[PDB]
């Protein structure tokens, strides 16, 4: 349920390596004053930023003409079950890359 | 001490996200 | 049902290297960074004064140096560098030789109204700094996040 | 009765970088100063000021 | 009158941490940079091979280590670093264990064909390294500028 | 039917029915790959090959 509870964007492109987004924030005061002043208060700004990285997994499967045959004799085909655990292996990383992650990758 | 880098940038790989977050001063 | 609520937040004072107020004040160009990088709430030092041109080597305070002035803030000249803001080797720098500035500070406690101000070899304030100057504090004393702040009155050398 | 009052300050390079780049710093400035007015009509309604009674 | 002139250059033969030829190799991706930076035609040490998950942790050479095999050279893993390609702390590795490759060199003379390869303690070619591979060389023997290349014929360990 | 986590690089030593085993007699060229898993109550270990 890594991708049921938690949101999902489409923002970044296949090339892009990495992403940013940046914040700001403001300080300032106010006084009470009188006539001929020539004292007043100021106010200023400022912001910052930060980033992030993007990943690829892959894997794969063999097999022969014999069983390819004998599959398609029988109606049980061996392709369909391996593509089936190829794939649910690829969302199964993805899910223990979201809820456990890994130390030598950071 | 040639160089022998690469062709692309650190630049042509990189996106700016369009959302900036402001945090709020609530006046009372 | 239910009770609705209510916030209420204030904004920070100050930030560091940042002009306090609108009384009389001058900011000096034609400067130029001769070596290294200088914080934007630190002193300066004057290396050289070019006879014929004009422009003043300024750097960093060491030991035995008299300060001269302070950094100011701009979105513009400076170069963000460690997270902070920064002026970097060569370019030009806004140094203030007289008036009030939020300074970089270390001492722990509030300092007097009238009472001189000591920088340590950093070019930083400090209680009991080694560095005797002329310049009086001016009573300004906050602290943003964790960054210790502190008002002092400039005067021309 | 009273009164109060604030400033801010602003060169010709930082306004011309501002319409150059489409992120104008006079707006925020300006909002932090009415921000700052607010504040202190707040502070002086529910805590008030010793020294001016 | 004048005489008409034309002029003839000729492209170097290789740089630095790429395959020499189309023989039979093996490049071994799922390898992860446990710390520190690596150099694309430098050796490469083993620190720990995950039983569960399965990637390999690898690091530069150091003193007393076996060598496992050379990083090559790509134009998308890589990080341009240091006026060169390197590879990044926590990022993937393309390490060759079988092959030819264009090693770095802090020889000076030109190799024999069937002989042993040495290498000293960060992982460079060199004549007396100390420590000692399995490797032989290939023949190659070339420059690059101010680089000196070598050719290296890989076993898988 | 060996009961610990063998080392990366190491000679693989098999019984004397072709089984590994960390003190086996029977002593060949291949060495460890890593891995070192377990399927329900059967031991795995993963090996590298090479032509004799």
């Amino acid at each position: 349920s890594a991708l049921r509870v938690f949101p999902v964007t489409t923002e970044l492109s296949p090339t892009d390596k990495t992403f940013e987004y940046m914040t700001f924030d403001k300080v300032g005061t106010a006084q009470i004053i009188a006539d001929y002043t020539d004292d007043l208060p100021l106010v200023d700004a400022l912001g910052t930023s930060e980033f992030g990285k993007v990943f690829r997994l892959g894997n794969a499967y063999l097999i022969s003409i014999d069983e390819i045959k004998a599959g398609q004799a029988t109606g049980r085909p061996l392709s369909t079950r391996k593509a089936s655990a190829c794939q649910l292996a690829h969302d199964q990383l993805v899910n223990r890359l979201v809820f456990k992650g890994s130390a030598p990758h950071k | 001490a040639a160089a022998t880098m690469g062709i692309w940038t650190a630049q042509e790989l990189h996106r700016i996200k369009s959302q900036s977050y402001e945090e709020d001063y609530p006046v009372g | 049902a239910q009770i609705n609520a209510s916030y209420q937040r204030d904004m920070a004072i100050a930030l560091p290297g940042m002009v306090a107020d609108t009384s009389k004040y001058n900011i000096d160009g034609a400067c130029v960074v001769n070596e290294g990088d200088v914080l934007v709430g630190a002193a300066v030092q004057v290396v050289q004064a070019q006879a014929v041109d004009g422009h003043k080597l300024v750097k960093a305070l060491t030991t035995g140096t008299t300060p001269y002035g302070v950094a100011i803030r701009s979105h513009w000249q400076t170069v963000n560098a460690q997270n902070q803001m920064i002026y970097e080797d060569g370019g030009a720098i806004n140094v203030m030789t007289s008036g009030r500035v939020w300074m970089l500070s270390k001492s722990t406690e509030a300092p007097t109204f009238g009472s001189a101000v000591k920088l340590d070899v950093d070019g930083q304030e400090k209680s009991d700094g080694t560095i005797e100057t002329t310049w009086t504090y001016a009573g300004g004393w906050t602290k943003y996040k964790d960054i210790q702040l502190v008002e002092v009155q400039l005067h021309q050398l």
